[PDB]
């Protein structure tokens, strides 16, 4: 279990795909043109996970890039460390899907999801010991969703012993005026429900909360919710990049976070929340950090973690810090908050400490947690796919690409299926 | 008394001394076979009783190989049972877990069909 | 001659293994190359025609990772590299996939050096088995290998050493899952197994030798004491010695009750500024000594193994040993009129230096077979119930070829466990 | 009938069989290198009984050393006396009897007794007229208990007619090594029942009480145990080595004390007890009949002496020894059956035990032995009932049967010794 | 020439018979050589052609213990090594082990020798056959060879000396048996039987000769005093039995009552100087105090009486002490005999073996007397015969050497039927 091979797909998935690049780079002393300049061993002993080793010193991010939009590899290409990626595996269509995840999943979609197979295949049968697949994207668009969830049906039917990961990035009326986002939301759950093992629920209507509320941004941008993006994807991945006492990988993380295979939607959250950019003049310490991260404002999913129960939490605290005062800390907040845990799984939360703090903080805490909570996520989307469906508002977008009406009802039926047994999760009890 | 005379030797003399004479007148085989019959007889039964004794002691060193035998036939038994459940939980977990993935690669292969009847339906239209 | 050969199976088992090679070559002055400037310690090591050393062990992990810091730390060439055998990818802590899809790739292997190691016995008294509960490895490769030891060895003697799962110490949340379903699997197939509880073990580290929080290291440094306590009788010239045989003969009464409670005295911190006979005898029965958590006040005894090592004469045993058997306190079942078995070894404990544990002048290993010791049968059960009721994480089992009716009939079987225990207990 | 051969088996065999070895070597003046330098002839006109005499005017015992185990042969030879044995008289195996009967009966016996066999046999023919042999074992262990029951067998095949002597050790919880003694001790007193013709009960709770009660030894050792067992040994077989009008053999013992074949199994004693490191003719002979001085764990008060035989050595008045020999019968009257007249018989033998001046021996065939046997039968069905332990014997290839026949005849020779007990004249 | 063959059987017999040997060749004055400087010593010593003279004597032991005294004795040149018969195991105290297991192996060669000395003879009279009853030997052995001897010997004289058992004496606890066993088998085969009460002869050691603890040697001296006073008319040329044919003629009226009582005087002590009268030592063979088996006369009735008296011993004084007892006391003869005595004096005077503890008297005198009082000794041997047979106690070691359980009551009855007759007679 060592290589991971990363897919992004679409204007969303490239841009926080890209951001997460240059923020591990960073982190372990890849600069643009693929040179090692950092100063610790411990950035290059699990560095192969996310790099390959191209000859002449150089690491090459083991990252394949989608778009049916040709401009977003333009702009990835001029961005920083555009220059980092593997000319070859970028793979753009000439024509966006307009929204439409009919056009991402079934139509064009699926002319050019062969180009992308040959780029991953290459890059898996050069892997040791293949882990598994991430994918970043988004759920609202057209392509991160429907060619993006198309794409892991594809992957996952030559791969199958393999682990399936996604970032997902749910759409809310907050950030975007995009109507059938709810139908391409709806759509996308449905494929990751049976087809990924572990989805990272980040949630635009949660970003844009913490960056007008918290943040102080009267207008947010995509840099700014990116930021927050980007924290997130460094912290859930510390685990996998630095060497700890957990022999982390993605399928003991699944193992032991998924106790049913449809509940695999993690809800994540990250102490402290900064501005991108800026200066912070106070480090937090350890109790800041521990009650701060089970906090619904930390968040990146808009759900309060208090409305439901953890069935499994994983925390990894990044700095100089004790792992005595640590474990302590962590050890009170479930005796306090014994009643937003599941009693049924016993000592269903785990903590790590990596020494390494990430850039411009001296201490960060992250958090994966699979609430039951979650379930008000999937009912903000259930009920804004309703309120349209009702009336079958722009079906004609969907049909007009060959689909059928009996599709939506189903995926909209799959989803409060998903609801309901959160909610049967959230009542159980252990008599 | 009553004395009388007996003998006169060399070394000795002989009489009788008579005191009062009775009060009434007068006076109120194995062969050689038959004794080596029984000194044999009692050796046959001396040999019979030893033979006996031994022949207990001989069912005795049966009964030790027996025993010897009947554990290694547990032994073999132990190994057979073991044999046979072992390989009979690998090849129920074998097929197990090869339908497990021949069923999850068959739900997105019917995916694939229904992919195929969208982008007709579309040329359709 | 009455050789014994060591298994160490997974994370736990192998890193436990390099505490005990590491302490047996300090005590029998082998060098880490194998050289060596008493023959016991043959019954542990072979002998190559160079005067070189080579533990009779076989340190089997389906990840390389722990075993590669044997292949390049300190006792690199202690080991033959064959003896050394890692997979790719480990069993995720799913005993499915060390029982099934990713041991049955490496278990070929491993049995073919094993039988190498067989060959070179000219008496093979047995195996010992070091492994982790709670891991994948540790629960799921040791069940197959522990099978497949029947199959080639039949009734040979197998005894196991094993880590029971502690929430203190780093312990994944299908842990109960593994412990259940290693221990029916292995069940029918063990002679002896010595339960080393992780709590009970941080606990003494924390409280005997004043350690925030006790790494691996020190966990494991403290359980090698332990370990080379039991099989010391085995690896020296000894007074009063005590086989393999001789353990299970004393120590097991029933096949299915094969689990002792090991105790250990004295712990005493190597910072600290000689404890008698009787003291470290009367150490052994409080609780806070103890290897697995429970309260053998609250049971009844049924065989007590007392192995002595160092500075030890056999009258100060004999009158410790008589206190004892007039405490009422410590309760022996009815039908067991005499339940005391002693032996001594005159080695002194043995310390690696810079270790924490100081160096003693005499000291002691108890293992006693009390009804107590299904207390951590019991607590283990609770928590494979908790989650069971639910089926928590059962996918995982199943999507590797598992049934469900492993799982009932696993639990079954402990629940059986639970109740011969009740029973050997009455009047 | 002069030679006999000697046989120690297993741990506790060979232990007391060596501290015998060393004391009657004392008593014989014979150095640990097998040269003779006492001080009268008296000491070497039986010597033949129990050495060889080997070439250069040195003497060699009469000795067979097995075990299971190396660990305890080893330990005899680096002893005072080890150099003395013959050096391929030591027969020892690899793997150990476990503490188990069912391992050294069957299993791990077999596979070393036709290797003893063969140095008991060439013994046997160097003897110019072979008396029998005596075996010191333990019961309650694996190797003295079950291989040495098996020796007993397998050498009663091959010389039927020649008397089979056994020096048993008894267990007690009071001084046990192994949690399956009752077991151990009831399948062997079965084989003694049906194949030795003399069987000294040595009580391992009657040592220890000795030490504890008598010689104030608060926390006895097998040293101390050992030291009672060693003064008895050469008490019992004073007879057989020294020259004594009686010309005391082993046979001619067996004749005038078993009465009844199976009640075989004498009550030693000794007088007077001594500790390690540290009276009068009245006192040696009552308290040799005083249940303080029992090597068994049984009041001879409790039953009858069906016969008993004594010794006293030292000078002194055999007009007085004989005297109060009598007393001692007729004021103990009911404590002997009237239906065997004269039941005791004195010897006496000038030359004392090291550093004693007077000591006397006693060796009876008492009813009261069954308490020996009721106490094993007790501990056996305390275990037995629960079928503990037993798996490591069935695993051997036992039967369950062969429990209960064992103890079933344990318990009839108990009510055997009851019938004469209340038998009258 | 009136040859007589003794016969030495068993360890009693045999140092019984080293003390005749020894007291016949001071008698005669036979040099422990064989050398010599009235002929009738010739019917018990042979001559051979170095002039030596041989007891015509054959000794049978089937330990060599005791034979090899005889071999390496002071007496030893006296006898050639075909006399001497040892084997290498004994009889074991076992009456059935000395007649049917060594009796069988030995009895031709026995026979054998005996034909020798009989060959040496031109007017043998018959055997003197000395043995103890409570030996197996000389119990088992005994009983069988007088069978043989009245096949090969038909009209030929047997007498026995025969050493009946004391507790105080070394005895093992199955002589009664064996005494019965061979009283039943040699009945019918012997002639005259001359009992030795081991009891009584240790009584007269103690008080006559003032003896703590009399040895065998002590008593030995006395019973040669006896035999020889027994056989002194064959040896020397006497008046009264004057051959074995008289003993029967002169005490056994009837042949099963052929049990004379001998009784004895004067025993006087070394250390210990008037000589007595011929009435004293007269008066003294009417003390039972001084008979040789202990019983009382005044419970019987006399058949026969003879007194043999030896030295200087006038006819006139005996027959004055002879009326001194007849007016005194009341000695009551059955019936159908009359009541008197035979008198013989032989003028050889009683010789003792110098340094002994018997003192050299000038006169003494033996009475051998046919009482029916003789019969208490039979029914103290059957009591504790019937006490132990009752039970069966010891008899498996008789059946074991092949003997049938019903020779043991078939002896008994034979004993019963004795003292009956003896009853019968004695009305
Ligand atoms: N957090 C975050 N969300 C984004 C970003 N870019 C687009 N989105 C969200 O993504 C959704 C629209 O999906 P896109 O990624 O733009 O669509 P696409 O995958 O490129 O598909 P097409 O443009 O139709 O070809 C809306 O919910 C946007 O709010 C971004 O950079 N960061
Ligand atoms: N005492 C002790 N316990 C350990 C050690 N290492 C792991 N454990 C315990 O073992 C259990 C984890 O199983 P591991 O042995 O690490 O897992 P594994 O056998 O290598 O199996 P996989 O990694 O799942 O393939 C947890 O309960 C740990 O606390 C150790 O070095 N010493
Ligand atoms: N008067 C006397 N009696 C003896 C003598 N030796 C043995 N006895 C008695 O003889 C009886 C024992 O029989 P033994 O003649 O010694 O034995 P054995 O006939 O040689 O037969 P085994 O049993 O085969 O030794 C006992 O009653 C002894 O007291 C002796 O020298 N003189
Ligand atoms: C604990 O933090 C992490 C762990 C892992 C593991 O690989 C891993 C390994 N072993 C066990 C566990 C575990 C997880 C959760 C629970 C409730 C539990 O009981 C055990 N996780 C990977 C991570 O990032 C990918 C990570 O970062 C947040
Ligand atoms: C008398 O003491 C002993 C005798 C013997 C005999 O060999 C022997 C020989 N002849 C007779 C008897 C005998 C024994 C018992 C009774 C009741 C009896 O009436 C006679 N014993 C051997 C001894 O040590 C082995 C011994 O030592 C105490
Ligand atoms: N008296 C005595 N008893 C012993 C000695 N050694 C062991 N025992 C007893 O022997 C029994 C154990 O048997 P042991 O001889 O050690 O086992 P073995 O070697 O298998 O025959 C227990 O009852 C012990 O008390 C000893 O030196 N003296
Ligand atoms: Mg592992």
């Amino acid at each position: 279990m060592r290589e991971i091979v990363h897919i992004q797909a679409g204007q969303c998935g490239n841009q926080i795909g890209a951001k997460f690049w240059e923020v591990i780079s960073d982190e372990h002393g890849i600069d643009p043109t693929g040179s090692y300049h950092g100063d610790s061993d411990l950035q290059l002993e699990r560095i192969n996970v996310y790099y390959n080793e191209a000859t002449g010193n150089k690491y090459v991010p083991r990252a394949i890039l989608v778009d049916l939009e040709p401009g977003t590899m333009d702009s990835v290409r001029s961005g920083p460390f555009g220059q980092i990626f593997r000319p070859d595996n970028f793979v753009f269509g000439q024509s966006g899907a307009g929204n439409n995840w009919a056009k991402g999943h079934y139509t064009e979609g699926a002319e050019l999801v062969d180009s992308v197979l040959d780029v991953v295949r290459k890059e898996s049968e050069s892997c040791d010991c293949l882990q598994g697949f991430q994918l970043t994207h988004s759920l609202g668009g057209g392509t991160g969703s429907g060619m993006g969830t198309l794409l892991i049906s594809k992957i996952r039917e030559e791969y199958p012993d393999r682990i399936m990961n996604t970032f997902s990035v749910m759409p809310s009326p907050k950030v975007s005026d995009t109507v059938v986002e709810p139908y391409n939301a709806t759509l996308s759950v449905h494929q990751l429900v049976e087809n990924t093992d572990e989805t990272y629920c980040i949630d635009n209507e949660a970003l844009y909360d913490i960056c007008f509320r918290t943040l102080k941004l009267t207008t947010p941008t995509y840099g700014d919710l990116n930021h927050l993006v980007s924290a997130t994807m460094s912290g859930v991945t510390t685990c996998l990049r630095f060497p700890g006492q957990l022999n982390a990988d993605l399928r003991k993380l699944a193992v032991n976070m998924v106790p049913f295979p449809r509940l695999h939607f993690f809800m994540p959250g990250f102490a402290p929340l900064t501005s991108r950019g800026s200066q912070q003049y106070r480090a937090l310490t350890v109790p800041e950090l521990t009650q701060q991260m089970f906090d619904s404002k930390n968040m990146m999913a808009a759900c309060d973690p208090r409305h439901g129960r953890y069935l499994t939490v994983a925390a990894i605290f990044r700095g100089r810090m004790s792992m005595k005062e640590v474990d302590e800390q962590m050890l009170n907040v479930q005796n306090k908050n014994s009643s937003y845990f599941v009693e049924w799984i016993p000592n269903n939360v785990k903590t790590a400490v990596c020494d390494i703090p990430p850039r411009g903080l001296k201490m960060s805490a992250t958090f994966i947690g699979n609430s039951t909570a979650i379930q008000e996520l999937f009912k903000r989307i259930s009920e804004q796919f309703t309120a349209m469906f009702r009336r079958k508002a722009f079906l004609h977008w969907y049909t007009g690409e060959g689909m059928d009406e009996m599709e939506f009802t189903e995926a909209e039926s799959n989803m409060n299926d998903l609801v309901s047994e959160y909610q049967q999760y959230q009542d159980a009890t252990a008599d | 008394m009553e004395v009388i005379e007996l003998n006169k030797a060399t070394s000795g003399q002989s009489w009788e001394v008579i005191l009062k004479p009775p009060s009434f007148d007068g006076v109120p085989d194995p062969s050689l076979e038959e004794i080596q019959k029984k000194l044999e007889a009692a050796e046959e039964r001396r040999k019979y009783q030893e033979a006996e004794l031994l022949k207990h002691l001989a069912e005795k060193r049966e009964h030790e190989r027996e025993v010897i035998q009947k554990a290694i036939e547990e032994n073999n038994n132990f190994i057979k049972m073991a044999k046979e459940k072992l390989a009979q939980k690998m090849e129920s977990n074998k097929e197990n877990r090869e339908a497990h993935l021949a069923a999850m690669l068959e739900r997105l292969q019917e995916k694939d069909k229904h992919a195929e009847e969208v982008r007709k339906n579309k040329e359709l239209k | 001659m009455r050789e014994c050969i060591s298994i160490h199976v997974g994370q736990a088992g192998v890193q436990i293994g390099n505490a005990c090679w590491e302490l047996y070559c300090l005590e029998h002055g082998i060098q880490p190359d194998g050289q060596m400037p008493d023959d016991s310690f043959n019954t542990f090591f072979s002998e190559t025609g160079a005067g070189k050393h080579v533990p009779r062990a076989v340190f089997v992990d389906l990840e390389p990772t722990v075993i590669d810091e044997v292949r390049t730390g300190t006792y690199r060439q202690l080991f033959h590299p064959e003896q050394l055998i890692t997979g790719k990818e480990d069993a995720a802590n799913n005993y499915a996939r060390g029982h099934y899809t990713i041991g049955k790739e490496i278990i070929d292997l491993v049995l073919d050096r094993i039988r190498k190691l067989a060959d070179q016995c000219t008496g093979l008294q047995g195996f010992l088995v070091f492994h982790s509960f709670g891991g994948g490895t540790g629960s799921g490769f040791t069940s197959l290998l522990m099978e497949r030891l029947s199959v080639d060895y039949g009734k040979k003697s197998k005894l196991e050493f094993s880590i029971y799962p502690a929430p203190q110490v780093s312990t994944a949340v299908v842990e109960p899952y593994n412990s259940i379903l290693t221990t029916h699997t292995t069940l029918e197939h063990s002679d002896c197994a010595f339960m080393v509880d992780n709590e009970a073990i941080y606990d003494i580290c924390r409280r005997n030798l004043d350690i925030e929080r006790p790494t691996y290291t020190n966990l494991n440094r403290l359980i090698s004491q332990i370990v080379s306590s039991i099989t010391a009788s085995l690896r020296f010239d000894g007074a009063l010695n005590v086989d393999l045989t001789e353990f299970q003969t004393n120590l097991v009464p029933y096949p299915r009750i094969h689990f002792p409670l090991a105790t250990y005295a004295p712990v005493i911190s190597a910072e600290k500024a000689q404890l008698s006979v009787a003291e470290i005898t009367n150490a052994c029965f409080e609780p806070a000594n103890q290897m697995v958590k429970c309260d053998p006040r609250h049971g009844k005894y049924m065989a007590c193994c007392l192995l002595y090592r160092g500075d030890v004469v056999p009258k100060d045993v004999n009158a410790a040993i008589a206190t004892i058997k007039t405490k009422r306190s410590i309760q022996f079942v009815d039908w067991c009129p005499t339940g005391f078995k002693v032996g001594i070894n005159y080695q002194p404990p043995t310390v690696v230096p810079g270790g924490d544990l100081a160096k003693v002048q005499r000291a002691v290993c108890m293992l006693s077979n009390t009804t107590a010791i299904a207390e951590a049968w019991a607590r283990l059960d609770h928590k494979f119930d908790l989650m069971y009721a639910k089926r928590a994480f059962v996918h995982w089992y199943v999507g590797e070829g598992m049934e469900e009716g492993e799982f009932s009939e696993a639990r079954e079987d402990m629940a059986a466990l639970e109740k011969d225990y009740e029973e050997v207990g009455v009047d």
